[PDB]
């Protein structure tokens, strides 16, 4: 036998997409509610979605994974609220709200379950607004604008790396400045995970009542832009939220804040109602794919293993979050030794003369 | 750098999932060049049969960094391919005249390279390319050796 | 991707305008390979003789989307050209060993492709490339056939 | 005969540039009055301009054409006005105006010949100013800034597609809020097409008089950025106006708005005068060209035909708008079957042995 | 378009500095092809041995204009190389069959080109490429001439 | 002999980087004090730095060179000052200042050694602030923002070309408007070249006293962005300052402006002190290199010559400004005639038959 080195420029292998990569394109099929890029077509080969595969690969930089496991970012519901001032002695604002699946911040268990925050590596950009504009036209159409928050939330702070996000997160709260300790200093989330899955066809209502006015913050219709800062420094990835939002329906709310006199003192109430949901689809294009299943990441040996897992292109509202998502790409050329039964040859010219002599 | 292939026989998902069975054997030991040829056959066919860039998707790209880095790797790979010397009987992929030593490159280095690792126990691609470049020159390989010229010149 | 050619024999306008007369016959039926060679000869010469990118114009570009998309099509076309098998006697363009059937590809499909259409009555380039890739392997075409070896081995 | 498939990488064919393409570069030769990119050189092969050709091609997306015919955008004069506040009891403003050939909006024949407008697909960008700045330095140099108008004008709404432009258009008008119906609601264009062609060397004057103050809007020194929205969605093309503006001279005006008492009530007058014009040249570079002539577009079969038409690179003030302009580019490789007199061969090795035996 | 090479035998600085001694003779008169081969040998080895783009540096790039202009020149150069006809015995660089006239191209034109000038006394590369393109066609050079076929066919 | 034309795709030659090139990347190893891009690694081949070479090349556009010689930009110290208003009857501001090696403007010898200025080719961008902000949090971290000054400084106005820079330069001065001729109208530089080299480990103090309040201008933490305007027009090069700043330590200051009554009239004093310096390293990456030595530029014949000069990759604080820096890049393919001892051949097929006949 003769074994030689061989170069295969297009191997049928895949590589994991890492946090040191630059952002990739994720296409959604609904321009009304989600910014671009937009594509409403089905996958080019719909019969191939969901094929099973066994995976055992390594990496150099931490892979990008979504789900509930070590090394993957957990999903949760995020709320974006538009506030319109009202000239009336009994009402303060009229509300429009959008709820969707997004990236979950970590929680401070010392405080009242507040988000873990960081001030490291503040980027350049337009600051998030602190005041409601005096006028807002075309409330039905939602305008998404990139925004920089007063502080960054922490998405991961363990041996798999440190991920932070400078996009704002919105919640209901009370000022509690210039007041006594009776003022509650806890934040309230008007929507939870159940509002996106359970009883889609029915009418949903939410009510908040307190003796103090309700404020919303941080403001800004802006989506997460996470990045890694330890042990390596990488660029922002504003496309990851697009994959999570298509895993569930998005819910559209409307409502108001009103005021009435209770116990000889002002009483403030927030009402929100919804009977409308929108289904979405989010896809990546070749040479990018998705690996879905029980992804296991081992940070000590830098190995990714997943047994009996599926290969997909698109995420829709039938996704089960028992599984996890790993972003992959078709790999570059590789070098491999292979064995032949004859020595290496450059041309068949000697070979041709063999049958010429036989033909004489 | 982005295409929509509707009429191809096999998509990227089928090509990747079908070859995984044979990839187990490739990760364990040296196989024949015929075995490697069958493993990569459908992947090479897919990447030689795309027609034009999908203009509907390409004109919507906002950040070009990831596209440009991908194109730079492809351009570098094509430059090195133009310089390699390959066996005449195989055209899907290039078999070089560099003999595999197995004392300098233990098989564990090859397996780590196939898995996508770049640690200090992995095969050094840059060092390997320098050896192949110096050993594959035309004045050393284009002319068949004496044992081949004499064998055919029997009369 | 942008050049200023002052000392070339023919500009892009002259190449396009002069070839239009012969392009009428090419749109109507099959021509000989010598006829095709004369038709594309001056166009291939123009695109093999540009020297360097005009830096004065290149450094003023603001939006790179159209340039990058153009470069991606050129890179893909070069990759497919490196894989093709061509007849030895023609070097301006590649003639593959794929025989034209005319029962699978009526001439109207070819005319629509030459006009720049991509409708459902146009020739499918992706499907055609798959056929050529499988039929052009070196182990099927590099060795001359029996009728050629026997004809020359008369003594 | 033996007929084989052949690939020609550099065919001497052309492809039409469509609205789904990204913007291309157009070079002007006058930096003082027109923004970049700038190139003042003549075409590389001046002797080849104007060669005649017969064209019959197809397309997939609507082609970009300029002129007066179905499927092409009509040109018209646009006015950009710089206005400076004046502290005087008899004058309101001093004026600087530029008039140039541009893209013509459609006209509402129901109203007083107002522009057809649309609110669809509002882009992101700096809003167009609504108030005059209190100070303006360096009025002689004109600063062009991209701007987003309150509404988009419509350039085409037919079976060839829907083209809209979110750049502002400026006209003279009266504020009729809080007024009677005696105030005119019409809008006046201070310059017309004739002011760019007829009597270039003569002095041009324009006078406007009314009992109500004259306002200019929309403000902003901004050029058209048209795009297609139906039946496909494509990017903006801010370079198309550069080709039209070079087809005529541009005219520079100056003037003022003054006030005097007529019939015991204020009387407002606008004076503008001009004795200066600037000739321009606009060019595209290879592999892009221009097709000029009687271009015919058939949307049912998607065919472009043009008999006895010229190939050009540059547009100057000698252009005749009896003809139309089609943007084209050199085409990519094509596949063509051709016939040989012998079977396909890989090497001449067998051929060489033929004359070796003959030479024995 | 940006790499970090740690384990290569020679860096870019050493390649440039070590070759400067021989570059003096190349600037003065015509040398043999063996001399040119030795002069460029280590430079060609360096540019065939880089492995992958340094991702730590590449992802920090803000303005892509210089990188794209560099890639466009490399893509154009690769396209022209794929069309050239080269002598079989030299593979590091391409030797064309165009005979050097020395009456059309005085040596001072060549020296100015090697120094990086583009004035009116410099060799015109675009005109030279057109001349080489027309003289290097396969039907004129692949078949050896009569004096070579007759010499080997002595019996 | 037979002499043929040959093409060498990767020659071991170099090309000079000119002002018509687009900006290149320069990496610094300290993210705290200098913006990105950041790389703290040593050169890949540290043993090759400083190899000697003789250079004699030509050019088409003026080369980019730094140092003290014709055709090269001179370096000098630039000061960036952060001002924080203080509410106190005896103090005006608290100060933070950074001093580093930068590009030197030309000097008007007619005036009180003021900078030569130009108003040509004003770029688009955010104007430089004219007022001190009332809210400046996190003064310890310095935020660098691109800025457009009221006027451009001139860096070169000779036969080698005209280089101008629209970035601001800051100095101390008095208003001297509404005052008498006794008001000094000269600008003062709080730091000089000696403050970066002499006595690094010692304490540095600077005091300014006058009967008129001290103002700082132009404001803005913005680095030079020079460009060529004559005889050719090129893009800005905001990376050249990164190479100069690493040639010396950077000095960090702090201080205040205080007020006291002297001779029955207000007396204003500026105090600054420093005991901290930071060393830096700046590098370019292959295929870019640096040529360091006695670089000579001849504009009449467009030649660059340098005898016994070193090749480098990185600049640090041990650099000697007796030498100069020329930016170079590895060159593209060249054409060269070479001679062979046999005629040109396409294949060895005839050669192979030679030993076949001998082997019979
Ligand atoms: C972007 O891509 C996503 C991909 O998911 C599309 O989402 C789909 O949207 C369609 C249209 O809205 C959805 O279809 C609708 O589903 C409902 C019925 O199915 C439910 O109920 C039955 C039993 O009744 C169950 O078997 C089933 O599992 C579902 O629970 C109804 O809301 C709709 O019915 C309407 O149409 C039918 C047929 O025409 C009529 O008979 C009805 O009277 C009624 O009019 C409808 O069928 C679909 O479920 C979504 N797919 C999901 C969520 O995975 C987006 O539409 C697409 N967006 C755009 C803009 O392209
Ligand atoms: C950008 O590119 C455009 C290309 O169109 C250039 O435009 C040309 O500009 C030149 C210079 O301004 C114009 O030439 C001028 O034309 C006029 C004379 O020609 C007219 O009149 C005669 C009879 O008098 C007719 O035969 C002829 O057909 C024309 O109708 C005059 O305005 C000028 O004359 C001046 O120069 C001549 C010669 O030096 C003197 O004799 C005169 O006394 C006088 O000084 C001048 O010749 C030319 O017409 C333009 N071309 C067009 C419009 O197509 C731009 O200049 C260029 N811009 C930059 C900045 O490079
Ligand atoms: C970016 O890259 C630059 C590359 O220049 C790095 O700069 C170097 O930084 C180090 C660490 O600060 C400097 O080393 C320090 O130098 C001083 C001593 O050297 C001087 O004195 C001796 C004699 O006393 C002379 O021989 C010598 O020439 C110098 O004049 C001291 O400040 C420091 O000493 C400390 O460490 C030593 C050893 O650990 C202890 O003995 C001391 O007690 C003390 O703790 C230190 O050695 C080095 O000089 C810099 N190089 C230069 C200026 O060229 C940057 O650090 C790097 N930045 C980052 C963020 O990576
Ligand atoms: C080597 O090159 C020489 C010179 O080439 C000429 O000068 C260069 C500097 C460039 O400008 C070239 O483009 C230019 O051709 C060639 O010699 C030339 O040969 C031609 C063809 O035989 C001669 O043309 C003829 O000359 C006379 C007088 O006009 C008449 O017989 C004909 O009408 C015809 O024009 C030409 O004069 C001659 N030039 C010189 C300067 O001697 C030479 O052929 C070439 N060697 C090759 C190709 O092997
Ligand atoms: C690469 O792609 C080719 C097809 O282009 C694959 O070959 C195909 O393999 C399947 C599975 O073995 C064959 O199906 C077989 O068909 C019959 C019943 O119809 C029977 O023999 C088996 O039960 C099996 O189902 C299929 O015919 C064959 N197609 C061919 C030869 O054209 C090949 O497996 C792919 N290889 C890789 C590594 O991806
Ligand atoms: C491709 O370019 C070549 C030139 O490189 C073109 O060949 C040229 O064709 C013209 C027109 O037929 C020839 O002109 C002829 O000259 C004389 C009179 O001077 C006479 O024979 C004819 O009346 C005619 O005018 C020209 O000589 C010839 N040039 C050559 C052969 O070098 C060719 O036509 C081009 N082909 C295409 C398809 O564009
Ligand atoms: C291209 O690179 C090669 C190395 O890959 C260079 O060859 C090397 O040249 C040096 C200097 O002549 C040789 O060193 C010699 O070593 C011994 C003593 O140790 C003795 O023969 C001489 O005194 C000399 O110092 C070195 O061995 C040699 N390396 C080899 C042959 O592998 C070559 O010079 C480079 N050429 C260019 C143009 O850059
Ligand atoms: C929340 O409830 C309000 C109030 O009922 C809904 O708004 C009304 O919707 C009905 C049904 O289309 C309309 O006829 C009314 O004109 C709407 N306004 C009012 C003041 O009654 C609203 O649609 C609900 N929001 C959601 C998101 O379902
Ligand atoms: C474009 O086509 C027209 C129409 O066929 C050509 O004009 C005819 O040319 C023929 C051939 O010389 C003449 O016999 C006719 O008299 C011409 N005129 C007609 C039919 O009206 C024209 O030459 C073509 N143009 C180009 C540039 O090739
Ligand atoms: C046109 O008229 C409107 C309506 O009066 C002007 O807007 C008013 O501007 C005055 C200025 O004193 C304000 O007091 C009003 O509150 C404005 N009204 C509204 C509804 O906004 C507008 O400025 C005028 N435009 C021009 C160009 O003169
Ligand atoms: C419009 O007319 C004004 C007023 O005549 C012109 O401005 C004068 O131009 C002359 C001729 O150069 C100068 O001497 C005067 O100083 C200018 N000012 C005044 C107040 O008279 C103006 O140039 C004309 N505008 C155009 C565009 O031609
Ligand atoms: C300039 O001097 C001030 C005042 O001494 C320094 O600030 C003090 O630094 C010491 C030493 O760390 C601290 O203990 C003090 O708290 C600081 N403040 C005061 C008010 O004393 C300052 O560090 C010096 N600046 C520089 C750049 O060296
Ligand atoms: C072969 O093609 C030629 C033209 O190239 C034609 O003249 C000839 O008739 C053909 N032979 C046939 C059809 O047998």
């Amino acid at each position: 036998n003769y074994t030689y080195w061989a170069y295969v420029p297009f191997p049928p292998l895949i590589r994991a997409v890492t946090w040191m990569d630059n952002p990739i394109e994720v296409y959604v099929n609904d321009s009304v509610w989600v910014p671009g890029p937009i594509d409403d077509r089905c996958p080019a080969k719909p019969e191939e979605e969901g094929m099973m595969i066994n995976i055992s690969i390594g990496y150099r930089y931490p892979p990008i994974c979504l789900g509930r496991a070590p090394g993957c970012l957990m999903p949760a519901v995020q709320n974006w609220l538009v506030e319109v001032p009202t000239v009336s002695p009994i009402s303060r604002f009229t509300y429009h709200m959008v709820s969707g699946m997004s990236l979950r911040p970590r929680v401070n268990y010392l405080q009242d379950f507040s988000y873990q925050r960081s001030l490291k590596f503040r980027p350049k950009g337009k600051p998030c607004p602190k005041e409601i504009p005096k006028e807002s036209k075309n409330t039905e159409v939602l305008v998404w604008e990139e925004c920089v928050a007063n502080s960054a939330v922490i998405l991961q702070n363990n041996e798999f790396g440190t991920i932070i996000d400078w996009a704002p997160r919105g919640q209901f709260y009370h000022n509690c400045s210039g007041q006594t300790q009776s003022c509650p200093s806890a934040q309230v989330s008007p929507a939870v995970d159940s509002d996106l899955t359970e009883s889609l066809d029915k009418h949903k209502h939410k009510k908040l009542q307190s003796f103090y006015p309700w404020e919303w913050g941080e403001k800004g219709i802006s989506t997460p832009r996470p990045k890694i800062i330890s042990p390596v420094s990488g660029p922002e990835h504003p496309e990851l939220w697009r994959l999570t939002v298509a895993s569930h329906h998005i819910r559209i709310w409307s409502g108001n804040q009103t005021l009435e006199t209770r116990d000889r003192k002002p009483f403030y109430t927030v009402d929100l109602n919804s009977s409308l949901t929108v289904p979405l689809q989010s896809c990546v294009k070749p040479p990018y794919m998705l690996v879905v299943g029980n992804i296991v990441i081992k940070p000590d040996s830098q190995t990714i293993t997943c047994e009996n897992c599926r290969l997909l292109t698109c995420i829709d509202s039938t996704f089960n979050w028992q599984h996890r998502i790993l972003l992959v790409r078709a790999r570059e050329g590789v070098w491999i030794p292979c064995s032949m039964d004859r020595p290496w040859e450059a041309s068949p010219s000697i070979h041709i003369l063999t049958e010429v002599l036989k033909g004489v | 750098f982005i295409f929509t292939l509707i009429a191809v026989i096999m998509g990227l998902i089928a090509v990747t999932a079908t070859a995984a069975v044979a990839g187990v054997a490739l990760h364990s030991s040296v196989q024949s060049c015929n075995f490697v040829n069958d493993w990569q056959k459908n992947s090479t066919r897919l990447w030689n049969s795309q027609s034009s860039i999908d203009q509907k998707l390409a004109n919507q790209i906002n950040d070009l960094r990831q596209t440009v880095i991908w194109m730079g790797d492809r351009l570098m790979s094509l430059e090195h391919r133009f310089q390699l010397q390959c066996d005449w009987n195989t055209s899907d992929f290039c078999i070089t005249p560099q003999i595999y030593n197995e004392s300098e490159h233990h098989w564990d280095m090859v397996r780590r390279h196939l898995q996508g690792r770049e640690d200090n126990l992995t095969l050094d691609i840059s060092k390997l390319k320098e050896q192949i470049f110096e050993a594959s020159k035309a004045h050393l390989n284009l002319v068949p050796g004496t044992e081949a010229i004499a064998g055919v010149a029997d009369g």
